[PDB]
């Protein structure tokens, strides 16, 4: 009875169909759910925690915990660099193995804005002044201290506050097309006598609101 | 949208492949057998680590080939093969023959199948006294490190369902697993050194990331 | 500007301008009344476990790693909190741990002080298994190294893998505070109990890890003291046991 | 007619399906339903019903009547054991055979409370004072009258009352991590002129409303 | 009440405790830890104070 005709299609097991399965274990009442603290609902909820970039990631440091800090030295070099890199998390190496990165490298395409925070790490006496700027995609990297800050740039008083933060708007993936970050000397650093004359600066990585991804597909680190 | 919990970890994947045989000299050769858990697929192993608590219900589908072996006899007329496909619960008889009585429990959930119709599909319920599975144990199973007993799962044995002195034959059994209404609790950073063995969190010291030229370099813009 | 608070019959004294992190958003507490109502009673002590119990200060110098205490068990000799493992068969409880340092304002370093759940620990061997005194030494530190291991049973303790195979930059996916000799010098952790079931064997068990790790290390010049000490302190919240009757 | 299309899983037989099927018999009208006394709905009702314990489970005996009696035995004696065993349905060898042993043993995970009557069976003339302790999973059996005391224990006195019950809360399944159950001469016992010196306790085991059973699985008796 | 009489650039962290009539003193740290404390931040606070309940002689 009720007269039927099979379509094309049939019998056939397509590894990502959503079909009623038969239950082995009828007769069985599960366990109810416990209220664990710390529940998730999406990945998203991940990538937008800060982590440590190792902006140090040059030769003989990357397996001590040197690899994180930015050095800032000691005496008067009013206008020398003290780093630079490209935004390109996910591609780049310094940005490649954060909490962001990581999640990033399961898809093939995403789109947002990114949030980057600088500190720094010195003693409460010592004083001095960092130009930070910012090169949109498709601009070269600047040459010196003057074209720095014929940019988009922020000075930062390191005796006033002890962090920076920074929002890049416009950030996509695939000799790169993609906007850089640098650290000028403004003044260099002064400090009082009997306090160390060195030391350092760390950066944190994180995600804004906004962010998407897409064609979720196998990571290429295991 | 594509990065909530069910999209990201509700997809099926071939967790084990083996063989079996109706006639041998060695009568393990003679079924197939798997211990389901989740930590001998290093693809889903990494994707699941990144929380430290999982509840899911199981699918499993069966994709089955045979052959005649090359042994000698030809002219053959044969019916279509039937097998057996058997879950045992935790807590259940486990089998060491083809011909013992334990392929006839009731209480262990059995599925008879003949080649040439659609494969096979059997759905497993969340099957733990506790109210979550873990990923990470920091413990003693009462002594293993690491080893906790409410994370049992069951087993799976597969055999050819003949008579008496059957003629030789060889199949090929492929395991289909796919986790469905998944809940996940704690999210853990991602593992960064690869994977030793099967039980254990062991691993080789690891390098941060890789090297660039100079903490300043930033590539020629194209 | 400064609060003083009682527990018991402990006292310590604290800054009003703390900052406080509750884990995930949620504070300790019973479990309410009626998981399993009928032989499964429990019962609270609220005696002596609710009170600040201190460990010995640790001194961190130049070249320090890090160290790492085990919860519980670093309290299996701590008075009633202690006798309580002993007596009862099963047991949950919550804790609030600060972290203090003594300083200057001519020194300069940086402390990650993180709570990690399940922190499972790998062997220096690859093919080897870890022992149970390499995991804890009770209310004594462990310490981590600043190059690979060896030795048969012990944790693998380089600093940058943190024992556990990650990369330790990606530890603040925990519940985890920050110290900047430069702008304070205290933290205060509050942690809830978190299992997979509702009670649990406090002996072969490790709930969670408290790790303390510099990441720009101690400086100091001329004639300042050449260490800073570092000081926990630990108070349990809400706990409960199976019923004796 | 009615376009159709043929889904994965058609035409195998899964040996726990529940399906319509056609009827070989359709025209044959059936005896109807007589009201037969002593209906069941559920095996929760015979584990619900006493049987007697065989705590004497020693050598020499285990074929005889013998071993369903704990011996109280004559004189002054007022500080030894009388008996003791650990509680482990389903596992241990005193509770393993009874009427609720043999239902946990058809599942793989069971919890409950359990109830035990103790039953003094000598003539109306003996007087005397037993202790019996208990002592929660985790915790050592005590070695003395005293420490027994010192811990959750009743004092029943067989002049007063024939009979004592005791009710066992944490009940669950898999050097046992279990609970035990011990008794102690408090006095001895004390009769006049002419009654027989020896006497005997009996044990009956049952559950308590609230037993719940999980994973039918296959009994390891036949 | 305690306080510190040091120059304005030092920091550095203090364990204050206090055992009842009856208890034994600390021998260690670790043990004055695992009782009634308080810990004290020089480089925040310059005092501390404490209040004791049960006080009466022989």
């Amino acid at each position: 009875g009720l007269p039927v005709m099979n379509t094309p299609g049939s019998n056939q097991f397509l590894t990502s169909d959503d079909f009623q399965s038969p239950s082995a274990m009828p007769q069985f009442d599960v366990t109810p759910e416990l209220n664990i603290p710390g529940e998730v609902q999406n990945l998203m909820e991940i990538a937008e925690v800060d982590s440590v970039v190792p902006v140090n990631n040059v030769e003989g440091k990357l397996d001590t915990m040197e690899i994180y800090r930015i050095p800032v030295q000691s005496g008067n070099h009013q206008s020398s660099q003290v780093f630079g890199f490209q935004v390109q998390p996910g591609l780049d190496n310094v940005f490649k193995h954060t909490l962001l990165g990581e999640i990033l490298n399961y898809y093939a395409h995403w789109s947002g804005s990114i949030k980057l925070t600088f500190v720094f790490c010195g003693s409460a006496m010592a004083t001095g002044k960092f130009l930070l700027a910012y090169a949109p995609p498709g601009a070269n990297a600047p040459k010196s201290r003057k074209d720095a800050m014929l940019g988009t740039h922020i000075i930062w008083d390191v005796g006033l506050q002890s962090s920076c933060v920074l929002c890049i708007p416009w950030i996509s993936q695939t000799y790169t097309s993609a906007g850089n970050v640098t650290c000028w000397y403004q003044t260099g650093i002064v400090v009082p006598a009997g306090t160390p004359t060195s030391c350092s600066i760390m950066c944190f990585v994180s995600a804004c609101n906004d962010f998407s991804v897409r064609l979720l597909k196998d990571t290429p680190f295991i | 949208s594509e990065s909530s919990i069910e999209n990201f970890l509700c997809r099926s994947a071939c967790v084990y492949m083996g063989e079996y045989h109706t006639t041998n000299t060695d009568t393990s050769k003679l079924f197939a057998s798997w211990t389901i858990n989740a930590r001998r697929m290093v693809q889903m192993r990494r994707k699941l680590e990144l929380f430290t608590y999982v509840r899911f219900d199981m699918e499993v589908t069966f994709v089955i080939t045979s052959k005649q072996d090359q042994g000698t006899q030809l002219g053959q007329d044969m019916p279509p093969l039937t097998h057996q496909i058997m879950y045992i619960p935790p807590g259940g008889p486990i089998p060491k023959s083809v011909t013992d009585y334990t392929w006839q429990t009731s209480t262990n959930p059995s599925i008879f199948w003949t080649e040439g119709n659609a494969p096979p599909r059997m759905s497993i319920p969340f099957i733990s006294i506790g109210n979550a599975y873990s990923n990470f144990y920091d413990g003693w199973s009462h002594g293993v490190y690491g080893y906790n007993t409410l994370n049992h799962m069951g087993q799976i044995y597969v055999r050819h369902v003949n008579g008496s002195s059957p003629l030789p034959m060889t199949s090929t059994v492929r395991m289909y697993f796919k986790p469905k209404h998944v809940k996940v609790w704690v999210p853990r950073p991602p593992r960064l050194c690869q994977y030793k063995n099967a039980s254990t969190v062991n691993f080789t010291p690891t390098n941060i990331t890789e090297k660039r030229q100079s903490i300043n370099y930033i590539p020629e813009t194209v | 500007r400064v609060r003083s608070i009682t527990l018991g019959n402990s006292t310590i004294t604290t800054q009003e301008s703390a900052n406080v992190v509750v884990a995930y958003g949620r504070w300790p507490e019973y479990l309410k009344d009626n998981e399993a109502t009928a032989e499964d009673q429990p019962t609270q002590p609220d005696v002596a476990t609710c009170r600040f119990y201190t460990l010995e200060s640790v001194t961190w110098e130049r070249d320090s790693p890090g160290w790492w205490w085990k919860f519980p068990d670093a309290l299996k000799d701590m008075g009633l909190f202690g006798q309580n493992m002993y007596y009862h068969y099963l047991g949950r409880a919550g804790y609030t741990i600060h972290v203090q340092c003594n300083a200057s304002k001519f020194h300069q370093g940086c402390l990650m002080v993180v709570c990690v759940p399940e922190a499972e620990m790998g062997c220096s061997q690859v093919d080897g298994t870890v022992n149970e005194h390499s995991l804890s030494e009770g209310e004594t530190a462990k310490k981590f190294a600043s190059t690979s291991t060896n030795g048969t049973n012990t944790v693998q303790s380089i600093v940058t893998n943190a024992g556990m195979g990650v990369g330790v930059g990606n530890l603040t996916i925990f519940p985890h505070q920050w110290i900047n000799l430069r702008t304070n010098n205290c933290a205060t952790i509050v942690m809830p109990y978190i299992n997979n079931v509702p009670m649990d064997n406090m002996f072969r068990h490790h709930n969670f890890t408290l790790m303390i790790i510099p990441f720009v290390p101690l400086d100091y010049s001329s004639d300042s003291s050449t260490y800073v000490p570092i000081t926990v302190t630990v108070a349990p919240m809400c706990a409960e046991y199976n019923g004796l009757r």
